C-alpha cells in the first residue's frame, strides 16, 4: 500500500524513519511527534522533531551529501562531542506513511562530519559509499621497508598470539603505564595499537607513538581511556627484514624490497 | 685544486679520464680579476663580482669525442647575508657525524624577508625576540632543511614551503607592525594563558565541526632526498589503530624534499599523521573587546557550560575583527594537536 | 586605562585615528565630530566622517585589504586625483577612548588604491606589507648586458656627482627643453631620471625615454612638471659593458657577462 | 623603490632585440605611468562608439 | 533623423525590429504593438511583445550572448520544436522611430539556441560570429586515410555527376528503403548524406550510417523525412587511396599519405 499510498491524493501521511546502527548497537529515530513500531523496532520521538535537506544524487560524492538537523542532545550524535567513534556509524533511511506497515528503503550511508551550531540544534552531515574514490589506488612502492602495516591481509600474520591483556596501573594525560609490559624490550609495542570495549561488540582504537620500559605513549592523548578499564594492547612491527623474520618469522610474506637495486638501470652512463 | 683522475674511464684503453686545474672565483665582495682568464679569454673581461664561478682547464675525456655531463655538489650558507651574518652561532645544523651541514630554515626565512638580492627589506621591521627564539629552538632540535631555487615562482610559495616543513606562522603583528614567528609547539603554561567564557569575553559560539573517525588514512608515505648522494627516498608510516578499524587499506604519498635525512622525515611524519587521525575539533566563535590582543597561532582557553564544552585550548586562525561600526569581533579556531616530536 | 575601558561595559567611548605619513609630512584625521590632540599632534575633524570597513588577517595578502571611506575633497587623498605620488604614503591607525590619552596601534600600511565613486564620497584601498611577496624571487639572468639599474646597490656608482642642476627653458605637453643638456652627447641621458621637490623632503620622479640634443622626451607626458621650478637630472646607463667603463669606469662591478658564454656545452653533440 | 623588483615578459614572436625594446618601453611606459580607469554611464549620445 | 531623434530629449519613440533570413525566406517581428513598414518590408506584431535583454561586447563571446525573448508560438522559434534545421538561422537587429522611415543596424548574428521554458513564453540565445574562434584550428595529421571529407574544397570531387533523384519505397522509423539504390554494391552509399529540399532554396541534410542493399540507415532516425517527397542522395569516400582512385580517380588530389613512413625517424637506435 506505500506505493498506493504515494500515489493516493488523499492519503498521504509521510513519515521519514532513521536507523543508526553500529555493529550489536542501534539507535532508531522518527520524524514524527509519536513513536512508531516498524519490523518489531520502536522509534524515539525527539522532543523539537528530526529532519533533513533532501537527497541529490548526481553522481558527484562532493555534492550528493545528505543533512540532517537535530537538537543538540540526540544519543547517537553526542558520541561525536568528545572524540570521533573509531567505528563508522551506518545510517540507514526508511520511508513509511501513518498506518501502515510496510517501508521503503531511500538512503543508505555513513557519518561523514557532525557540528553543533546552535545549543538547541545539531547538523550532521552524510555521506555515501562513493565517496570513498576520491583517494589515490597507487598503493605500491619499490622502497625497503616492508610497506604493510602489521597485521593486514597481505602480511597474513596472526596477531591474537600476541594479544597483551592487562589492567593498567596509573593513567596520565599523555602516557599510560603497566608494570607487566615493563618485562619487554624497550620498543616492543612501538607501532602497535590499544583496543577495549566500549560498548556491546564494539571497541574503540588508539595507536602507539612509543614504547619505553613501564610507560607507553598514547597518540593524541590518553583522553577517554577508563582508569580501571581491560585494555587489549598488539605489538608492532617496525618493517625491515630482520625485524621482520626476528620477531614473527614472516619472511616469505615479506613484501618489502631490500637488497634488489637501488638505482641501478640497464640504459645508463657508465657501469663501472 | 689539483685534480688528479687521467684513468677514471680507463684512461686509453677507456674513454680517458679527468686530469687538468680547477679554478674557483665564489665572488666576493672585494674579488679581484683572476689574470689568466683574462688573458685566456681576452677582450673587455669584468672581475665577476657577486656570483660564483669556476674555471677548469685540462683533460675531459678521449678515444670519443663525446663528452660526459657532470654532477657537482656545493654546499652554502655563509656567504650569503651579504655582508652582516644574522646570528650566526646557530646558522648550520651538523647532521651525520658532520657529513651534512643544513641551514636553520628560520635563518632561510629571515634571509628571503631581509636579503637584499631578494626583498630588501630593512631589519629593523623584524621582530628580533621571536625569531631568535625560533632559530633557538630549532637548532635544539636540530631541525635543518636544504633547498635549491630553480623554480622562479614568488616567495610566497617558497614561504608557505618552508612553513609547512617546520610547521610555524608569519604574520606582521598588527600592535608593534613588525613581521613576527610562532612556532606550533606544545611549549606554554595552561595557567598562563588567556581564557574565554560566556561571561568573560565570550558572545556565541555557532560553529562545532564534530569530525569523524572511520574515515581519514591508515598509512602514510612520506617522500624525502637524500642530500649525501641526491636519490630519491622514502619512509614509510603506518596508525595500527586506525588501520585495524578501516575495511580496506588507503594510502596517501606527501613529499618533503627539502628533509636531508629519514629521521626528521619521520618525526616530521609523526607529526602528521597524529594531527590527520587524531580528529580535531573546530569552533567558529564570536567574542568582544577582550579578544582584541590575540594574534595568528596564539592558543587560548575558551569554556562555555551550557555547551557541555569543558575547558580546551584552541589555536587561533582567521581573524575578522570590526571595531567601529558593528563591533563584531569574530574568530575561527581550531583545537591544539601541533607538536613535533623529537624521537 | 585604554584596555581597562574595553573591558568596562559602560564606559565604552570608541574613536579610531588614523595617521597618513611621507617622510616629512604628516595628515592627521579622526572619525570623531571633533578634533582630538594625542601625542602632541591633533587630528582633523573631517565634514561628514571618516570610516572604514574592518580589519581582517587571514594570511592572504589579496584578501586581507583595508577600506577607507572619506569624502571626495580630503587633502591625503586629493594628490591621488591627477597622479600618483612617486613615494608611498604610510599609514598607521590608532584606537583610543574620548577622555584618555593612551591610544593602541592596530593597522600600520601603506596605499594601496584610491577612487572617487561619489563627488560626496571616496573610497581607499590600503594593503600591508605581506602583498609585496606575490611577485618574483628569480631576479637573475645569465644575459650579455649589465642587468642592474644603475646607481642601485650592485653597482656600487655614485650619482652626486653626476648630478645636474637646471631650470628649463621650455616645457611643452611631452617634451623638456633645456640648454644646459645640449652641450652632452646625444643620448647622454638617456635611462636617467628626473627629481624635483613637490613638498618638504619629498621629490617626484620622472624616466627619460630618450635624450636628443636639447630636448628631453619624458615617459607619460611631462604634466606635473613646474614651468620655473628647479630639477635635477641623472644620466642613464645602457648596460653594455664599453659603456660602464668607458663612462663610468665601473667595469669591476659588471655584472654582465659579455664573451663568457653564449651557448657551448659540455654534453652537446660535436665540439667542431 | 625601497628593494628592487623585476618580472619577466617573454616576447618569442619578436625576432629582432630593437623590435623587443620598442615593444618593452610601451609595456613600461603602460604599466608605470599610473593609468587612471573610469566607469561611465551614458545615455544615447554614445550610442555610435 | 534617426540620430536627431536619440539626441532629441522629447521624441524618443524606440522601436526594435528583428529580422530573421534563411536563404530565400526571411522573417519579420517587431517589438511594438502595430506592424511596421521599413524598406518595403512589413514587420508582424506578435501578441504577448518581443523583447530582448540588451547588447554587450566585452570581446568574449562565452559571455556577449544576445537573448530573445517571445511567446511558444513564434513561427522562426517553432522549427527549432523537433529538430534543429541544418542551415543557420542569420539574425538581424535594426533601431527604428515610429514615424521616421530611417533604421540604423545594431546587432548581426545566428540562432545559437532555443528553448521553451514556458508555454506561454520562449527565451532564444543568439551568438556571434565570434564565437566560432574557440575551436582548435590544427585540421592536419599524418595518417593513411585521406582525412578529407568528400567534396569539400580539397578532394576537388565534382558530386553532380553522383546525384540520385529517387522517391523512396518505404519508410520506417529508422530505415529508408527504395529499390533503386538496391542495383548498386554494398557499401557504395556509405558515408554520403540525404538532402531533401524542405522550403524555398532551403535543404534539410542527412547523414548516412550504412547502406546495405535495398535498405538505407539513416543517423538519428528518419524522423522528418517525407514519405512522398523528392530526396537527392549522394555516394561516400571511404577515405582509403584505393577507394579514392578506383571509385573517384582523385588519386592525384589524394590528402592521405599511405605510404611514406609509420614510424621510421633518423634519430633512432638501430635501423636493421
Ligand atoms: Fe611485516
Ligand atoms: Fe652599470
Ligand atoms: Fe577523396
Amino acid at each position: 500500500s506505500f506505493n498506493s499510498r504515494e500515489s493516493s491524493l488523499a492519503d498521504g501521511q509521510p513519515v521519514r524513519l532513521y536507523q543508526f546502527s553500529r555493529g550489536a548497537i542501534r539507535w532508531s529515530y522518527n520524524s514524527s511527534d509519536r513513536d512508531i513500531t516498524y519490523q518489531n523496532q520502536i522509534f524515539r520521538t525527539v522532543p523539537g522533531g528530526i529532519t533533513d535537506n533532501g537527497i541529490i544524487c548526481s553522481g558527484d560524492p562532493q555534492s550528493d551529501q545528505f543533512v540532517i538537523t537535530a537538537p543538540a542532545d540526540l544519543d547517537v550524535a553526542l558520541l561525536y562531542k568528545t572524540r570521533s567513534p573509531s567505528d563508522a556509524i551506518d545510517l540507514v533511511v526508511y520511508d513509511m506513511h501513518y498506518g501502515d506497515a510496510e517501508a521503503a528503503v531511500s538512503w543508505v550511508g555513513q557519518i561523514g562530519d557532525v557540528d553543533w551550531p546552535t545549543v538547541d540544534s545539531c547538523r550532521i552531515t552524510c555521506v555515501s559509499e562513493d565517496e570513498l574514490m576520491d583517494q589515490p589506488g597507487l598503493t605500491d612502492t619499490y622502497c625497503r621497508t616492508c610497506t604493510a602495516i602489521v597485521g593486514d591481509h597481505r602480511c597474513k600474520v596472526n596477531l591474537v598470539p600476541y594479544r597483551v591483556t592487562l589492567t593498567p596501573q596509573s593513567v596520565s594525560a599523555w602516557v599510560i603505564s603497566s608494570g607487566v609490559v615493563a618485562g619487554y624490550a624497550d620498543g616492543w609495542f612501538t607501532g602497535g595499537y590499544v583496543e577495549w570495549q566500549v560498548d556491546g561488540d564494539n571497541y574503540d582504537r588508539r595507536f602507539i607513538e612509543q614504547h619505553a620500559g613501564a610507560d607507553l605513549h598514547i597518540l593524541g592523548g590518553t583522553e577517554g581511556i577508563p582508569a580501571g578499564g581491560q585494555l587489549r594492547v598488539y605489538p608492532g612491527c617496525d618493517g625491515l627484514a630482520q625485524t621482520c623474520d626476528d620477531k614473527f618469522s614472516n619472511l616469505p610474506n615479506f613484501r618489502g624490497f631490500n637488497a634488489m637495486q637501488g638505482k641501478s638501470p640497464f640504459d645508463g652512463d657508465q657501469v663501472w | 685544486v689539483r685534480i688528479n683522475a687521467p684513468e677514471l674511464f680507463g684512461g686509453d684503453k677507456g674513454e680517458g679520464g679527468l686530469d687538468g686545474t680547477l679554478d674557483v672565483l665564489f665572488g666576493e665582495e672585494d674579488q679581484g680579476v683572476l689574470p689568466r682568464l683574462a688573458a685566456m679569454l681576452g677582450g673587455l673581461v669584468p672581475a665577476f663580482r657577486g656570483v660564483t664561478t669556476c674555471f677548469y682547464s685540462g683533460l675531459v675525456t678521449s678515444v670519443n669525442p663525446y663528452p660526459k655531463k657532470w654532477e657537482i655538489l656545493r654546499r652554502g650558507g655563509n656567504r650569503l647575508w651579504d655582508g652582516n651574518p644574522w646570528y650566526p652561532e646557530k646558522q648550520f645544523v651538523w647532521l651525520a657525524d658532520g657529513q651534512i651541514k643544513a641551514m636553520n630554515p628560520a635563518h632561510i626565512l629571515y634571509l628571503v624577508y631581509t636579503g637584499r638580492d631578494f626583498r630588501g627589506l630593512a631589519r629593523t621591521r623584524m621582530d628580533e625576540a621571536s625569531w631568535r627564539a625560533a632559530a633557538d629552538t630549532l637548532y635544539a632540535e636540530g631541525f635543518g632543511l636544504c633547498f635549491e631555487w630553480t623554480r622562479s615562482d614568488s616567495f610566497k610559495n617558497f614561504c608557505e614551503t618552508v612553513k609547512s616543513h617546520i610547521g610555524a606562522e608569519v604574520y606582521p603583528n598588527r600592535q608593534t607592525g613588525q613581521i613576527s614567528i610562532r612556532l606550533l609547539r606544545d611549549d606554554y603554561n595552561v595557567a598562563d594563558l588567556p581564557l574565554f567564557d560566556e561571561d568573560s569575553g565570550l558572545l556565541e559560539i555557532t560553529q562545532e565541526k564534530t569530525g569523524s573517525t572511520s574515515l581519514a588514512p591508515s598509512q602514510l608515505i612520506v617522500k624525502y632526498i637524500d642530500q649525501i648522494d641526491g636519490a630519491q627516498r622514502q619512509i614509510i608510516v603506518n596508525n595500527n589503530a586506525v588501520a585495524a578499524s578501516q575495511g580496506r587499506r588507503s594510502s596517501e604519498e606527501i613529499e618533503f624534499l627539502g628533509v636531508p635525512t629519514g629521521e626528521l622525515a619521520g618525526r616530521v611524519g609523526e607529526r602528521e599523521m597524529r594531527l590527520k587521525t587524531t580528529g580535531l575539533k573546530r569552533y567558529k566563535g564570536v567574542f568582544d573587546r577582550r579578544a582584541r590582543s590575540l594574534n595568528p597561532g596564539q592558543p587560548f582557553l575558551i569554556r562555555s557550560t551550557p555547551r557541555g564544552i569543558p575547558e580546551t585550548v584552541v589555536r587561533v586562525g582567521r581573524i575578522e575583527d570590526n571595531f567601529l561600526g558593528d563591533g563584531k569581533i569574530t574568530l575561527t579556531v581550531v583545537q591544539d594537536q601541533f607538536n613535533l616530536p623529537a624521537t
